[PDB]
Order: structure tokens, then C-alpha cells, then sequence
């Protein structure tokens, strides 16, 4: 009799955002710049053997 | 304003197994005299008398 099994699982993620406003006037001035991202992997395989 | 971040993972699972069995038997008979019906009844291989 033999048997095998063999299951492997790899989750990863990346979340990167950069907001950046800058406005320089004589008269009242505003800026506003909103970046946000996100990343999500999920990887499953498994083996069996009997 | 800056703003980053990072994540990372990993799994890793593994599993063996292994099972052998082994069992034989020998029988080895000499009779030498009376080859009537009652040495027949005797040869029987399975019971021992």
C-alpha cells in the first residue's frame, strides 16, 4: 500500500495609495487628489494519491 | 501625504504515508505405509491431527 497527498496554499495581498494636494495662489485656492488601491491573491491546489 | 503598504504569505504542507504487510505459510508431509482411507483422513492439509 502506498499513499501521497500533497496540498499547498499561497495568499498574498498589496494595498498602496498616495494622496497628495498642493495649491499656492495669491487668492484662497485648494487642491485635493485621493488614490487608494488594494490586491488580494488566493491560490489553493491540492493532491491526493492512494 | 504617502501612504503604501505590502503583505505576503505562504503555506506549504505535505503528507507520506506507507504501509506493507506480508504473512505466507509451507506445509510439507511424508507418509510412508498404509495408503488406505484412513492416511487419506491424516493427509488433510488444513488440520494439523
Amino acid at each position: 500500500a502506498n499513499d501521497l497527498l500533497s496540498k499547498v496554499k499561497k495568499d498574498k495581498s498589496d494595498s498602496f495609495g498616495v494622496t497628495i494636494g498642493i495649491g499656492p495662489a495669491g487668492s484662497p485656492l485648494l487642491v485635493g487628489v485621493g488614490v487608494s488601491h488594494s490586491q488580494d491573491t488566493s491560490f489553493l491546489n491540492e493532491l491526493n494519491k492512494y | 501625504g504617502v501612504s503604501v503598504g505590502k503583505c505576503r504569505g505562504i503555506l506549504n504542507e505535505i503528507k507520506d504515508r506507507n504501509k506493507r504487510d506480508t504473512m505466507v505459510e509451507d506445509l510439507v508431509v511424508l507418509v510412508r505405509g498404509g495408503a488406505s482411507e484412513h492416511i487419506t483422513t491424516l493427509a488433510y492439509q488444513e488440520l494439523p491431527t
